[PDB]
Parts: structure tokens; C-alpha cells; sequence
């Protein structure tokens, strides 16, 4: 069980909304986990629809379109990835639908265009067309099906919206801090941080938001390759006089 | 009384009516209510049994010296024996 | 929700085919010559999350399990007072501990939520 | 009689001799008026105060991007279904110009969508948060390091059955940690 | 103006900010004014009409304090390159080197933004004395000295190796070993056989004083 602990900087350490920011900024997230519905349908003639929901966005982008688009539509695979977004997924990682939906995935390799409607619809639906050009072979053009589907799992599977790779969850935790008072004696003053299940530190470290001198993980390996031997050193004692000392047992400093 | 708020509390999410707790399940928040009333209830009862005893009790004269025993060998003893657990 | 859909001849499942000169959607047997007419451009579907309410799961004659516990909450239909009660047999993790009850007499499933 | 727009009404729409505004202004100025009674000369007057103000804040030759995206936004919000009453607003001029220019996505939305907006964020905030491992709280045991007796406790039979239970006792008020057996 | 033209900037910022306190670090002249330099003047200074930041002009010569040299009498000039090119081609390797050859810089630091061809790293050790050293820009972005876990370390001349070895009486193969790879290690640019002080906290005795070699 690797874990990683991040310590905020002093201005947004009491205000839980900069910590919010700041765990949506770490954990990573794809398309696969924020679609309630990413559901593979046939979309044989993508410029009209039988379902009524669909239909209003429609008109929405085919008048909001431009002419390279209007001259695309023939791209547009007759297979659709129409997506009935979830709202609270979505949202809860401040994930706005337009510019995270379709900037990156276009810039990545110009594979998949997307009708979108904006985020004010009672069913968030995107409709991913895949764009390919007309210079397909036949054999190729005919197994339609073959291509999408394998593309479709690539999609889900493989696209990055935000995040940092290989940290599952990240989770606040509210911990209580000892700081001289202006007086000159110690008080206990409350703090948000930010522990997570999973490690990559050499990509948390750089994130703006955080403390990058206060950060720490209990895989000493980690620490032994980004920051040196004697703080691999420091980080093996902590590591093995928490275990020790987790049973209420006594060994002096010595010998450890 | 445990019992009474045990029995409450099973009342209480057998109705869809009870909250999950921060970051944790409801079946979990359900199974650690209950583990914790439990607990308090022993503790609880094992310190009246030990406020009762006389100081001529040799039991009490043997843990209050530190030779032998502690208030818990008290509280199973003579309040009850507790939540058996695996 | 998509449904297989047989060959009226070898019982085989139809694939799907595009007609280009009338633009309509076909299924054929791979095996023979059979083609029907499709019905709705509504093919293949694949749901990830399943936003299923819990299901009590079978009922027939579960009023003779003998290791069931009973109550006497009174039927919303037939105004009977002897049921069986348990939790949804469906086995997920993050199940709620909502009952069902099932009448003894008139074999009516309800549930101790009642939500409007 | 007939669905009022550009061509219904007879209004010119090239005044400022450029594609994109010309038909952007075009498509707004028919969404308004198709189902406006207002009359026309206003809702032209409001367009170009619209368009003016979309060009003044954005240049297109310099954030086409941006300016598809605001349009975008706008339009929208104009053709939804949902919220009628925007449409009247617009034309009734309770909605200046500057504020659709500055306003965000989420205040253009009606009420319900709004209040249910609310309610997903404070669940996700609610959601967000770690187990909190909450211990029993006792009043004998005296801590060694602040010396409160806030300090909770857990007992089991963990030692060999040869001794008796061992009992771990946790300072909840400064963290010291002891066992005694 | 995208978001991610003021997230390369400031992140740039930060590595050229990183890049100035290691410089110091190694016995350099830098003032405390420019090390905290803040990113207005950074975007008024390294930025055209168009807000694309100019590395090419970023490149700097650095020489030595009086007390460095006192020290370190072979220590000589640096200089400082930055490269504008998603990869390096050999080209630009190839003039960077002779760049440096007729400067007769004795040190040089080539920071290179995502990857370098493994032609143009052929050419890296064909300078002596020179030595060439690559930072990657994305592992420049926070200094790791200024972490809580990592001690101070210090650099030895060679008259205080000999007098710790003398007093101590040991041969260098019995002392405590750091290697090359190591990330202190390459921010202060210790080669083989070099001896770094370490001076940590303690429990026990407040202050205690260590010693490794470079191995």
C-alpha cells in the first residue's frame, strides 16, 4: 500500500476551496470513469436522429458549424460514441464539457470530432464521430464496424483528461499543527492536506498550489532517487521507528 | 440502554433514512455504530463494578499494589464479558 | 437496449448491412440468404455503470422457506398482517440495508422505504 | 403569418462588411425574432450593441478560438428550450449586453438547473473527505505529555493467553501513545 | 491568450529561477536581486509582441567570488545555454561545443526542453578539461536543496581531505561512498573522487557533522 502525503502552501492551508482546486488539479482522471453512458450505437446518417433528446442539439451545432465541418460531415462514422455524461462526475472534477472534451482530444492526433452542447441540458450528450479520410480502401471502408470499435476501446481507455498517471484516489484529511504563537508559546492551529493512494513524485512535486518542501511518502526508494541518499536515510529511520514505536515499545535512539 | 441505541440505530438504516459517514460506507457505518456503543457499554459497567469494592477486597489490594491484574481481569470477571471479535 | 435477433431459417443471429442506393439498414444470415428489414437505427449499446434499483430476485413460493424471519406490518394491497421480510439478494458491496417484504396471501412485493 | 427573420423581415444584415459577422448576426437575429412579437428595429439595435460589444471585447482576427466559443455559448443559451424567459429578457432589455459578455455559463441557466448545481457540489465537497477514525472517549487514564485526560483507549486479547488483555491508551488532544499490560 | 502560454511561462520562470540558485550554489557570483527577479520584468525582459518566450537570449556567463577562487584556485568561468528545439539535433550540439571550445569555458550547462538525440550526447566527454553537464527542464522546476529532509552539504578542498585523512588515519576506500547519479551530487557537480561534507541534526548531541566520498 504506497501513499503519498501533500502539505499546502501557508495561504490556502485554512480555506477548503483551494484545496479542492488543488485535489482535482492531482488525481487523475479519464473519459472511461466520467461517462455514465458511453454507449456504442449505430449512427448510420449522423444529420438527424429518431430520439427527440438528441434532436435539439442537433440544430445547435449544425448551425453553429463551420464550412471545413460542413465539408467533414461525410467523415462523421456511421457508428456514434454517444455520451450520456454523468453531472456530478463531470463536475466534480471542474471539468468544463467543451474545452476539456474536445481541445485535447482533437490536439492529441486529430482522430475524433464531437458534436457537444453546452452544460446546460437536463442530459449532457456528446456524440463522438471519429474522422477519417475519404481516401479509405474499400475492404477498409466496408468493416466499419472493425475499426470503430477497436478505436473506441483506444478512446476510452487511453485518453488522459487531467491528472498526474498511476495516483488512483486523493483524499482531505484535516490535521492539527503546533506553531509558536506571535506570544512565544505553542498553540494548535488546524490544516488541509492532501493524502493520496498511490505514488508519482516526481510529477506532484512541480504542481503550483502546493508546498514542494514539505512533501513526503512512505517509499523511501522514491525519496532515495528524486532527493539524495541521506534523505533516503532520514525517510528509512522515520519508516522503521513508526513501526517500532506503533507498539507503544521503547528501543533508544542508538541503536536504530 | 447499549442495546436500546444499537436497536435504534438498526431502525434508523433499515429505513434508507441513515447518512454515510465521511469517506466510508454505509454498511461500514452501520457495523462501527454498533462496535462502538458496544465497547462504551462494557468499559462503563466494568467501572461501577470496580467503584463498588471495598478496600479490604483482595483482588483490588493485589491490583492496586501492581502484582497482579488490572480493571479489565475486574470488569469480566464481575460486569460482563464483552464483544467477541475475528 | 439491443436485442439479438435470430435468421428465420438456421436460427443463426443476423449481422448488420448498410444499403448505399437506398441508404436503409438491413440484417442478414451469413449462412443463407435471408434479409429483414431493420426497424430502428438502434443496433449495439454498452453501458458502463448500471443504475439498477435492487431486486428481491425470486419470489415463487419463498413463503416456505422456514429460515426467513416474519413481521407484522400490514399489506398495502390485501390488508393482511403476515409477511416475509429480507435484504435485496443482490450481493453489492455498497447495497443499502433496505428491506423487502413479500405478502403471505396475495404474494404483493413492497419495501419499508417509502419514498415519494 | 410567416416565421419572422431576415429574409421574412426585410432587414439588411451586411452593415459592417464581414462574413463571419454577417451571418453570425444573421443567425442570432432570426432565433430572436422567430418567435419574438417585439418589434424589429430594437431587436436589430440590441444585435448590433451585442455584436459591438463581442467584437470590442475579442478581436476575431486575433481569437477566432475564443470568439467561436463565446458565440457558441450565447447562441445556445438563446435557442434553449428550457428557459423561454431569456428570450424575452433580451428582448425586453432586462439582460444588458455587457452582462451576457461577461456572465458565465452556470448564472445563464435557469433556477432548478441552478439549485440542483448547488446541490452537487456540496455533495462532491461531502464526498471528497477522508475517514475520520473517531475512538472512545474515557476519563482515567491521565496522559504524560499535556496531561488532559481526553485520551481514548482500545483493549484486546493480543499478548499470549498465558498473560492477561493488553490495552493501548491514545492522547486525543496532543497524540502521546502508551501501552500497559 | 491560452492557459497553457502562462503555464509554460511560469514554469519556465521557476527552472530559470532553479537554474540561477544552483549556479549560486556552486561558488558563483549572483546577486540576491536577480535571484528574486519577479515574473513581470521576466515577461517585460524574455518575451516578444506575441508573449513567446525567448530562451536564446537567457544564456550567461558566471564567474567566480573572491573566496571561491581562494579556495578553488583551478575554478574557472561558466557559461549557460539555453535551447529553443522540442529535441537537439547534432547540429546544435555540435555548435554548442564549439561555442564553448573557443570561449575556452572550462564548465558549460545545456538545458535541453524534452530530448536529446543519442549522436549529439556522442560528442558530451570528447572536450577535456571541459566538461559538459545536460539538465532535463522538467526535473528544474523545484530545487530539491531547499527540501526539509536533505542536510547541507558542503565541498572540500583537496589540503582539508588530506588533513581529515591524516587525523583520522584512513584510507579513501574506508569512508562513506555517494554516487555520481545522485541528485546532489549532480546539483553540485562532484566528479570522482571528491569528498562532501554533510552537516545534519541530532537528537542526541544537536549538530553532527558527517563526511562521504564521491565513488
Amino acid at each position: 500500500t504506497p501513499s503519498l502525503t501533500v502539505y499546502l502552501e501557508p495561504g490556502h492551508a485554512a480555506d477548503q476551496e483551494q484545496a479542492k482546486l488543488i485535489r482535482s488539479a492531482i488525481e487523475h482522471t479519464t473519459l472511461k470513469s466520467v461517462t455514465i453512458a458511453s454507449e456504442i450505437y449505430y449512427d448510420p446518417d449522423p444529420r438527424s436522429t429518431v430520439i427527440p433528446e438528441d434532436e435539439e442539439i442537433i440544430q445547435l451545432h449544425f448551425s453553429l458549424l463551420d464550412e471545413e465541418a460542413e465539408q467533414s460531415f461525410d467523415q462523421q462514422s456511421p457508428w456514434l460514441l454517444r455520451l450520456e455524461l454523468d453531472r456530478a462526475a463531470m463536475n466534480d472534477k471542474d471539468l468544463t464539457m467543451g474545452q476539456v472534451g474536445e481541445r485535447i482530444k482533437q490536439t492529441f492526433k486529430n482522430d475524433l470530432f464531437v458534436i457537444w452542447s453546452e452544460d446546460n441540458d437536463e442530459k449532457l450528450i456528446i456524440r463522438c464521430r471519429v474522422v477519417r479520410p475519404k481516401s479509405l480502401d474499400a475492404e477498409t471502408e466496408a468493416e466499419e464496424d472493425h475499426m470503430l470499435k477497436k478505436i473506441e476501446n483506444t478512446m476510452l481507455e487511453n485518453i488522459t483528461l487531467r491528472g498526474v498517471e498511476n495516483i488512483e484516489r486523493v483524499v482531505m484529511m484535516k490535521y492539527d499543527r503546533k506553531v509558536p504563537s506571535p506570544t512565544g508559546e505553542y498553540v494548535k492551529e488546524p490544516e488541509w492536506v492532501l493524502e493520496t493512494d498511490g505514488v508519482n513524485l516526481s510529477e506532484v512535486m512541480t504542481v503550483p498550489g502546493i508546498d514542494p518542501t514539505r512533501i513526503y511518502t512512505n517509499s523511501f526508494i522514491d525519496i532515495m532517487e528524486v532527493l539524495g541518499i541521506e534523505a533516503g536515510r532520514a525517510a528509512l529511520y522515520k519508516e522503521v521507528y513508526n513501526v517500532i514505536a506503533s507498539d507503544g515499545s521503547y528501543v533508544n535512539y542508538r541503536h536504530m | 440502554e447499549a442495546k436500546k441505541k444499537v436497536l435504534d440505530v438498526t431502525k434508523e438504516a433499515q429505513a434508507n433514512l441513515l447518512t454515510a459517514k465521511h469517506g466510508m460506507t454505509l454498511r461500514e457505518s452501520f457495523e462501527d455504530n454498533v462496535v462502538r456503543f458496544l465497547n462504551e457499554a462494557r468499559d462503563k459497567a466494568g467501572r461501577l463494578a470496580e467503584v463498588n469494592l471495598k478496600d479490604l477486597n483482595n483482588v483490588k489490594q493485589m491490583v492496586m499494589a501492581g502484582s497482579k491484574g488490572s480493571f479489565i481481569n475486574i470488569a469480566q470477571m464481575s460486569a460482563c464479558v464483552g464483544q467477541q471479535s475475528v | 437496449m439491443t436485442t439479438f435477433r435470430f435468421c428465420r431459417d438456421c436460427n443463426n443471429m443476423l449481422y448488420p448491412r448498410e444499403d448505399k442506393e437506398n441508404n436503409r439498414l438491413l440484417f442478414e444470415c451469413r449462412t443463407c440468404s435471408y434479409v429483414e428489414e431493420a426497424g430502428s437505427p438502434l443496433v449495439y449499446r454498452h453501458e458502463l455503470i448500471t443504475n439498477i434499483g435492487e431486486t428481491a430476485g425470486v419470489v415463487q413460493d419463498i413463503g416456505s422457506d422456514p429460515t426467513l424471519p416474519r413481521s407484522d406490518r400490514e399489506c398495502p394491497k390485501c390488508h393482511s398482517r403476515e409477511n416475509v421480510f429480507f435484504q435485496s439478494q443482490q450481493r453489492r458491496k455498497d447495497t443499502s440495508m433496505v428491506l423487502f417484504f413479500v405478502c403471505l396471501s396475495c404474494s404483493h412485493i413492497f419495501t419499508s422505504d417509502q419514498k415519494n | 403569418t410567416k416565421p419572422r427573420n431576415s429574409k421574412n423581415d426585410g432587414v439588411d444584415t451586411a452593415i459592417y462588411h464581414h462574413k463571419l459577422r454577417d451571418q453570425v448576426l444573421k443567425a442570432l437575429y432570426d432565433v430572436l425574432a422567430k418567435e419574438s412579437e417585439h418589434p424589429p428595429q430594437s431587436i436589430l439595435h440590441t444585435a448590433k450593441a451585442i455584436e459591438s460589444e463581442m467584437n470590442k471585447v475579442n478581436n476575431c482576427d486575433t481569437n477566432e478560438a475564443a470568439y467561436k466559443a463565446r458565440y457558441r455559448i450565447i447562441y445556445s443559451n438563446v435557442i434553449s428550450k428550457n428557459n423561454p424567459d431569456l428570450k424575452h429578457k433580451i428582448a425586453n432589455g432586462d439582460i444588458t449586453p455587457e452582462f451576457l459578455a461577461t456572465c458565465d455559463a452556470k448564472d445563464l441557466a435557469p433556477a432548478p438547473l441552478k439549485q440542483k448545481i448547488e446541490e452537487i457540489a456540496k455533495q462532491n465537497l461531502y464526498n471528497a473527505q477522508g475517514a475520520t477514525i473517531e475512538r472512545s472517549v474515557t476519563d482515567r487514564f491521565t496522559c504524560g505529555k499535556c496531561k488532559e485526560k481526553k485520551v481514548s483507549y482500545y483493549q484486546l486479547q493480543t499478548r499470549s493467553a498465558d498473560e492477561p488483555l493488553t490495552t493501548f491508551c491514545t492522547c486525543e488532544a496532543c497524540g502521546n501513545r502508551w501501552k500497559f499490560s | 491568450m491560452d492557459q497553457e502560454n502562462e503555464r509554460n511561462i511560469s514554469r519556465l520562470w521557476r527552472a530559470f529561477r532553479t537554474v540561477k540558485e544552483m549556479v549560486k550554489d556552486r561558488g558563483y557570483f549572483i546577486t540576491q536581486e536577480e535571484v528574486e527577479l519577479p515574473l513581470e520584468d521576466f515577461k517585460a525582459k524574455y518575451c516578444d509582441s506575441m508573449g513567446r518566450p525567448q530562451r536564446k537570449m537567457m544564456s550567461f556567463q558566471a564567474n567566480p567570488t573572491e573566496e571561491s577562487i581562494s579556495k578553488f584556485p583551478d575554478m574557472g568561468s561558466l557559461w549557460v545555454e539555453f535551447c529553443d528545439e522540442p529535441s537537439v539535433g547534432v547540429k546544435t550540439m555540435k555548435t554548442f561545443v564549439i561555442h564553448i571550445q573557443e570561449k575556452n569555458f572550462q564548465t558549460g550547462i545545456f538545458v535541453y526542453q524534452n530530448n536529446i538525440t543519442p549522436s549529439a550526447m556522442k560528442l558530451v566527454p570528447s572536450i577535456p578539461p571541459a566538461t559538459i553537464e545536460t539538465f532535463n527542464e522538467a526535473a528544474l522546476v523545484v530545487n530539491i536543496t531547499h527540501h526539509e529532509l536533505v542536510p547541507k552539504h558542503i565541498r572540500l578542498s583537496s589540503d582539508e581531505k588530506r588533513e581529515l585523512l591524516k587525523r583520522y588515519r584512513l584510507k579513501e576506500s574506508q569512508l562513506p561512498r555517494i554516487q555520481r547519479a545522485d541528485p546532489v551530487a549532480l546539483y553540485l557537480g562532484l566528479k570522482r573522487g571528491e569528498v562532501v561534507k554533510i552537516i545534519r541534526k541530532s537528537e542526541t548531541s544537536g549538530r553532527y557533522a558527517s563526511y562521504r566520498i564521491c565513488m
